[PDB]
DNA sequence: TCTGTGCAGTGCTCGATGTTTTATTTAT
């Protein structure tokens, strides 16, 4: 048995980006590789041209996500897309310079009424110990967000630690019970996988690389 | 659990002169708490579980327009209200807009009014369950059921 | 030399770090690769440049040997010999030809190497939303995939500056193989089809130029003239040395820093025969017109099935299959289809949109049929009521509201996906693709709403909204088995 | 603790104060019902553009930074990099005993050495090297003199900023406002009278408004304050979050505001410091229903959700609260201050 | 202090001041409750249309779309002043449009002309083109003094204090005016469900019954009015007024929104009471005292007293709790006191 | 000891222009 480290991830807004080079800002179902890796680059120290203790903390960690269901009044609450319509004055013209527009558009897609338990592990060859991670968490250095900065956390980070055999195993001491989990390690009823473009390229900054969940259906 | 539309239609239907006269002259929903032909025409319809007063009260009011004023008639959903209204050719469009505009007791009170000139032939458990709910949704399909009438 | 040099970007097909190989490595082993960009819409201009470039040094003579080489590789004297009369017309740097460009390109300027990266640029918020830096250093291999996408798939640089010969934004459609090695080799017509799909010129752009302002009938343009079009005036400045790609982060010897650029026009009259996309079939007058397909007013896609989808708006909504989408079909009749596929949605020079499914089943196809009808059950409900609001002389954006609803129908119906395709099995499928459906019905109605909320309190409009909602839950109730 | 959090609850008239593509209200979704929203980046707009914010935080004491005083630790952070004589060169053709010094004035200033580095390189300087870099020298002047509105906001949408430490998030964190109960808007139907037109008006419309008690949430990372001030002291960083606490309680949208003129101050303001900042949005997540109104029963069910999940949560720590109300109170725990100012002092003084 | 906040309670009896689309009461939800509703695009055209503003602040703008019968007028006006042809281009310049002997030229959307403004204009185009200086460069010149056009607001004061926009002409770049008064929808202090009345019209040539039934929504409220000016804004939007001539206007305006009411349904419902309190007040930030009937106001011998009483609570709850000390004066018929609204006003003329 | 015409040097606004769109219409 390995030890899990549980996270909460909930709020009345989030985003979880999928790939964009473009004034639209889409947001998927549940929280990205590379949108959790952040959340901990945030809680830990970490600055954004540290590649070093950034690639670090990717090849430490793996994760694996649950999709709670909001339960109001013993009535189901779905999660809801919401967009948003975005704009900024006086935004930058080119990458140097004082030059700007007048007005920019974008347009950007939240999740309402989400909410997200997480389960952590660390890898074969890890370089830092769940110890210091569940340390960050209780005392993040930067400010902690759902995706994006205006998205606040309305739960603690932390929600427990516990040991067990695999993450599906250790996400049932964890209330609520029942949404679908997302593990990048395999549990053996399930066969299914969840193709994504959202495992950052430390060497090639706000890049991304394809990569693929486990797919593990709640009863 | 739901209230048979059209057995009350029925004791409404047959109700004595006496009992008829003292609800029909009500001038607001409301007043029927005041009038004890009232409680004997609807207590076999669940009007002592609360769930149901509201409701009661609207179909009740309605039917005051008179006993021949709504004509029920079978299904061939059945002829809704807002169909039955423009079927008459004698409601102007302003004043179905207005009545879906109203707020509390004022929409039941112009409601009646539109019944009187009217002289609907309807699907009356349609138009009753129609009453029952009496959310934003009824009253805008009221207006289109009307407009995509004429 | 793209014959030659190493400037494929793949990786095993269930392996791990990327290498560069070359054209010989790929088509001469048992390997099994797949492209590895960090953009997906490079990784199909990849494709395609690797397809045209199959389509041109070898064709099979029939089926059977197309069939062949499929299940095994050439050999390297094979190979050699198919590619010795094409290494001419493969050099970057080049004295008379270089690859799709134009010596002798006058400009005042050197144009950044951002502007071939389809989207970084393009609009006003670009620079807002975007890293800066994606194209201060592009390798060998990013380049002339750089170069192929702006040819084919992305609008032109602007006013003075023409697109490929499918319009601008066409939708590129693929049929997809076990690895990069077979899909190539399955989207290369054979030579008999070859000849009933182009019944000229056929040299290049940038061996034999196009004439300015020259009128140009679209049969005299031969295949790999057309495979390999460049509608703009492009030339290539010295590249630099060893260092990190900014597009893929891999090493490279050479790394090109910029371009020139120029205006130049000219008029392709008709419509050329590319077998990439697929197209609409319309009947005017007496005669038959074909429209290459793009992604218009919405870009349909769903998270993990996008290809499904696309699929299925070709095989039912007069659209048409690409013609190496037809050539499988009559090859393999029996065998099941999946495509590699993308387009843009773009306003002009703006990139507006991306959608891509390059990877390399009945439920699915199901899900994806009962998806669609929700679509069209409201689109049809919104352009009855954008119909009206445009006789009864209203102004406003009230006459498109069946546009943004259909864009807002695909990403709010992405979010139900991912649990549908998980729950998806034998004894639940109908019972999850009927939850599907309220769910979809509800959606429907939210958003039909949402729609036409603005113009509530428009009196006159009441008859025009009424009509539109009956039709809404008119469709709708035909959906419900 | 390194966290302030700020809690608003504020009451508006009837108004439309953001919009959308479509000029409708702008919303969200909360707990399966509709809530009227002001966004996030409208409500710090709000705030950075303000009067109160030109004066306190635009013109600050700390506002200024001095190349001259940074040039000792500068000389060693980038003296691994580059050597004294590009650093010392670099620094002076900037400007024409410093302790620590501000990331991203050490990551510009490291691409301006990377530059003159290449500049002796290719051996070119007079003119030519400031022509060349004009713009970017006169960006960076600019955000020097601006060093607090730069770490309390961030750096702005046109700043010059060239590196990845040159992205500057701003140190406080400004929550999408939304209201407490669900909300139905309401429609104004209006005319424009044509003073040249007989029969009718020139122009008929349409405009969504409604009222709304409002949830505005923000917390102020101190430490990031600090660290972007070169330095600064707890005490500075507390001095800063007092004005951000006044304006989260002062500062409306302007939307709308000459024809509908919400001009409504805060009825309730919170302010409590944590190691972990948490929005207290789920006290509404369950609509507020209307009892005499929206506030009274908002701030209640704010009081009461505190009251339940506060010690759970690891929100203790000090917490002040300051209210216009007379409702029943949060637990002890929380010290009810009867003015803002007296709020104010409280946050000044490390709570 | 730069903001004058400006606080109205004024009552009505049973009426129809402002209706909507389907001629119902217009209303607004507050506290969770309908409150009746005066839009304030209502309250600023019965000011600007009525004869105190005539008297005390000058001529109203003209608001119009039709620039053919505009052209007309301007040339009976600008007649004796200006040659047609000059008046012509004027309009053309300003408007973006086509000034021709068309019967029908229609402006982009409606918009406030100030004559006294267009007659500043056309002299600059007649001098432009007597100095062969053409369009393009008369704009950029007329473009780098404003204060110079601005003056021009005091023959058209409603413009400075509600404000201008323009998509088209030159008005685009130098017609931009941000008004300097901010002003709400008056809504009730206390929940209101309207009354019905029931009429009909009798016919002298149809003996049995009535020609026409019908119904039309009323009722009473005691509503509040809130406004304020903003005398930096008013000074410049006058091309450089001086806070005296400012606050006269400001003057006029407190006059205005205690004694003007709009004239809907007024003919048969005659509801043409005067306000029973007015309160003004000097601040740094615009301060509405809307939320002192959030909690809808209880009748108690009436709204009227209730509803004063909950504005003076919830005033001094304001004022202690944010520690408020500007200028304040208040009049009453049910902070220093005033017998009088003169005195009141002479209050407001002299700064507080 | 300040200032004047030439620059060099460029920051621009100017305008014509590359492309391309359409899908409906209750219930009685
Ligand atoms: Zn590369």
């Amino acid at each position: 048995m390995r030890s899990y480290l549980i996270l909460r991830l909930a709020g009345p807004m989030q985003a979880w980006g999928q790939p964009t080079f473009e004034g639209t800002r889409p947001t998927g179902r549940f929280p990205t590789r590379s949108g959790l890796l952040g959340l901990l680059g945030a809680c830990l120290g970490i600055q954004r041209d540290d590649t070093s203790s950034l690639q670090a903390l990717s090849e430490s960690v793996q994760f694996a996500v649950r999709c709670d269901e909001l339960i109001l009044d013993d009535r189901r609450v779905s999660v809801t897309g919401l967009r948003d319509y975005h704009t900024v004055l006086g935004a930058r013209e080119d990458y140097r310079g004082l030059k700007s527009h007048e007005t920019i558009q974008t347009w950007r897609e939240y999740l309402c009424d989400a909410s997200f338990t997480v389960a952590l592990w660390l890898t074969p060859h890890a370089t830092m110990v769940i110890s210091e991670l569940e340390k960050a968490v209780l005392k993040p250095r930067y400010t902690p967000y759902l995706g994006r900065r205006s998205c606040p956390l309305t739960h603690p980070l932390f929600l427990g630690t516990c040991q067990a055999s695999d993450p599906q195993k250790a996400l049932l001491n964890y209330e609520p019970v029942g949404g679908d989990i997302y593990s990048e390690e395999s549990v053996t009823g399930h066969h299914l996988k969840f193709t994504a473009r959202d495992e950052p390229m430390i060497t090639l900054p706000r890049q991304f690389a394809s990569r693929e969940w486990y797919v593990i259906k709640g009863g | 659990d739901e209230i048979d539309a059209m057995a009350l239609y029925r004791a409404w239907q047959q109700l004595d002169n006496g009992s008829c006269a003292q609800i029909r002259r009500v001038s607001e929903p409301d007043e029927l708490r005041d009038i004890p032909a009232f409680y004997r025409l609807v207590q076999p319809f669940g009007w002592e579980n609360p769930r149901h007063q509201q409701a009661l009260l609207r179909m009740v009011f309605c039917l005051s327009a008179g006993k021949n004023v709504i004509r029920h008639q079978d299904k061939k959903t059945g002829i809704s209200l807002g169909r039955a209204l423009a079927n008459s050719g004698r409601i102007n469009e302003r004043r179905i807009f207005q009545l879906i505009r109203a707020d509390r007791t004022a929409d039941m009170v112009q409601l009646r009014r539109l019944l009187t000139h009217a002289e609907p032939v309807l699907d009356w458990p349609l138009m009753a369950r129609m009453l029952t709910w009496w959310g934003k949704r009824e009253r805008q399909q009221l207006l289109e059921d009307f407009v995509l009438t004429t | 030399n793209l014959l030659i040099d190493n400037w494929i970007p793949v990786r095993p097909r269930n392996g791990g770090k990327v290498q560069i190989i070359n054209l010989q490595s790929l088509y001469c082993s048992r390997d099994q690769w797949r492209l590895s960009l960090p953009r997906d819409d490079m990784e199909l201009a990849a494709l395609a440049l690797l397809v045209c470039i199959g389509q041109i040094i070898a064709p099979a003579k029939d089926d059977v040997e197309f069939r062949h080489r499929i299940m095994n590789p050439l050999t390297e004297d094979e190979f050699q010999q198919l590619i010795a009369p094409w290494i001419d017309m493969f050099y970057l740097n080049h004295a008379e030809h270089p690859f799709m460009q134009t010596k002798g390109v006058k400009a005042n300027d050197v144009t950044p190497m951002e502007k071939l990266l389809a989207g970084v640029s393009g609009a006003t918020n670009c620079a807002f939303v975007n890293q800066p830096g994606q194209g201060e250093a592009l390798c060998g291999g990013c380049t002339a995939i750089a170069l192929f996408n702006q040819a084919n798939q992305a609008p032109g640089f602007g006013g003075g500056f023409k697109s490929g010969l499918r319009g601008g934004t066409p939708v590129t459609t693929f049929v997809r193989g076990i690895d990069l090695r077979s899909t190539v080799l399955l989207n290369v017509l054979t030579l008999p089809r070859l000849q009933k799909q182009f019944p000229t010129e056929n040299q290049p752009t940038w061996i034999k130029p196009i004439k300015s302002n020259e009128s140009i009938p679209a049969s005299s343009i031969g295949f790999v003239r057309g495979l390999f079009w460049q509608p703009a005036h492009i030339e290539l400045c010295d590249p630099i040395g060893i260092g990190k790609c900014s597009c893929c982060g891999q090493e490279s010897n050479l790394r090109y820093t910029g371009f020139l650029k120029e205006k130049f026009t000219f008029t392709v009259n008709g419509l050329w025969p590319h077998p990439h996309s697929p197209c609409l079939v319309t009947v005017k007058k007496g005669e038959v017109e074909e429209k290459f397909l793009a992604f218009t007013t919405s870009a349909p896609s769903w998270t993990q099935i996008s290809r499904v989808v696309v699929d299925k708006i070709i095989q039912n909504e007069g659209n048409r299959v690409a013609a190496v989408v037809n050539q499988f079909r009559n090859i393999a009749p029996q065998s099941p289809l999946e495509l590699i596929m993308g387009g843009y949605r773009n306003n002009q020079a703006s990139i507006l949109e991306r959608r891509h499914d390059v990877l390399m089943g009945n439920v699915i196809n199901e899900i994806v049929t009962v998806g669609l009808g929700y679509k069209t059950a409201l689109r049809k409900a919104l352009y009855t009521f954008a119909e009206g609001f445009k006789n009864k002389d209203f102004k406003g954006a009230g006459v498109s509201v069946h546009e943004t609803a259909e864009r807002h129908f695909y990403r709010q119906s992405e979010l139900l996906i991912p649990d549908v395709l998980a729950n998806v099995n034998f004894s639940q499928a109908d019972e999850v693709i009927a939850d599907l459906r309220d769910k979809l019905h509800q959606l429907c109605e939210m958003l039909f709403n949402q729609s036409v909320a603005p113009y509530a309190h428009h009196p006159k409009l009441i008859s025009t909204l009424a009509l539109a909602r009956a039709t809404l839950y008119k469709h709708l109730r035909e959906l419900k088995p | 603790s390194n966290f302030i959090n700020i809690h608003v609850l504020i009451s508006h008239s009837p108004s439309c104060l953001n919009r959308d593509d479509m000029n409708m209200q702008k919303d969200a979704i909360f707990g399966g019902k509709r809530r009227v929203r002001i966004s996030s980046q409208s409500l710090k707009r709000a705030m950075r553009k303000s009067g109160y914010y030109a004066q306190n935080i635009g013109e600050s004491s700390l506002r200024t930074i001095h190349l001259a005083q940074l040039r000792d630790v500068l000389r060693q952070k980038l003296g691994e990099r580059f050597d004294q004589k590009i650093i010392d060169k670099t620094l002076a053709l900037l400007s024409g005993s410093a302790d620590a010094v501000t990331p991203w004035v050490v990551g510009e200033i490291a691409w301006f050495c990377e530059q003159v580095a290449k500049a002796e390189a290719d051996n070119l300087d007079d003119k030519k090297l400031l022509k060349v870099l004009k713009e970017d020298i006169a960006a960076i002047r600019v955000n020097l003199q601006q060093g607090v509105d730069i770490a309390l906001s961030g750096r702005m949408a046109t700043s010059g900023m060239m590196t990845e430490l040159g992205k500057v998030d701003g140190a406080m964190s400004i929550a999408h406002a939304i209201t407490t109960h669900q909300v139905d808007s309401d429609i104004d139907w209006f005319t424009a009278v044509d003073d040249l037109q007989e029969q009718g008006s020139a122009h008929l419309g349409t405009q969504e408004f409604s009222s709304g008690v409002f949830y505005r949430y923000a917390n102020i990372n101190l430490a990031q304050l600090q660290e972007n001030l070169g330095g600064a002291s707890r005490e500075q960083a507390l001095e800063i979050a007092t004005h951000v606490v006044h304006m989260l309680a002062t500062e409306v949208p302007g939307a709308k505001q000459r024809t509908y003129a919400a001009f409504n101050p805060a009825d309730m303001v919170m302010v409590n410091f944590s190691d972990m900042p948490l929005s207290m949005a789920n006290a509404f997540e369950k609509a507020v229903k209307a009892k005499d109104g929206f506030l009274q029963p908002s701030i209640q069910a704010f009081n009461q959700y505190w009251d339940r999940v506060a010690n759970g949560y690891g929100l203790n720590g000090a917490a002040a609260q300051f209210s216009l109300s007379d409702v029943d109170p949060i637990t002890a725990q929380v010290k009810q201050m009867p003015t803002l100012e007296q709020l104010k002092s409280w946050v000044r003084n490390n709570g």
